[PDB]
Formats: structure tokens, sequence, C-alpha cells
């Protein structure tokens, strides 16, 4: 009953600390592959995997 | 932009300048409005 409840505590102070670590050294403003103004780019995920280049383009381009 | 500008007026008067143009792809628009592209061959199959 309290085993878990220790290790569930752990992993998530373990990561919560490991958060820490990573914003100090990695910067997303501040990424090479990141270009262009912010308020033009767009996001898009759940894409295909065999989505070809120009199909992701001609599709978007509309 | 040869075209002159159409001055109207009753008073309040408008010109209505156009100054610049641009043309996307070949586009298809579905009942819903879902802008989509249009393939030729989606052309000489749906009579569009």
């Amino acid at each position: 009953e309290e085993r878990m409840e220790r290790k569930r505590r752990e992993k998530i102070e373990r990561r919560q600390q490991e958060v820490e670590t990573e914003l100090k050294m990695w910067d997303p403003h501040n990424d090479p592959n990141a270009q262009g103004d912010a308020f033009k780019t767009l996001f898009v995920a759940r894409v295909n995997y065999d989505t070809t280049e120009s199909k992701l383009r001609r599709e978007f381009e509309v | 932009e040869d075209a002159p500008p159409i001055d109207l007026q009753a008073p309040p008067r408008y010109l209505l300048k156009f100054e610049q143009i641009y043309l996307s792809k070949p586009t298809h628009w579905e009942r819903d409005g879902a802008p989509s592209p249009m393939m030729p061959n989606e052309a000489r199959l749906r009579n569009l």
C-alpha cells in the first residue's frame, strides 16, 4: 500500500526534477530547425507517415 | 493596374483602387466549403 505510493512519488518527482534541467540546457525559441515568423508558421500533427513532402505541400498550399 | 479607379459619389465618394493580385493553385470547393486541391485527373473525370 505504501511501497507503491513511495515508488509512485519518486517517478513523479524524478521527472519533475529532470524537467528543470532540460529547460535550462535547451531553449525552445533558440532552435535552428525553427525559422520564420512565429505568427506565420503553422503546426500540423497526426499526419500519416506515408505522406510525401509534395503531398503535404499541395494539400496545405490551397 | 491599367484599369481606372472608379470614383463614384452621390457628398461621400469612393475610388476602389486595386494594387496587387495573387493566383493560388487550382482548387475545388465542395458543398461543405472545405478547400481541397483538385488534380487534372479528377477534373477530366468529374467534368470539372
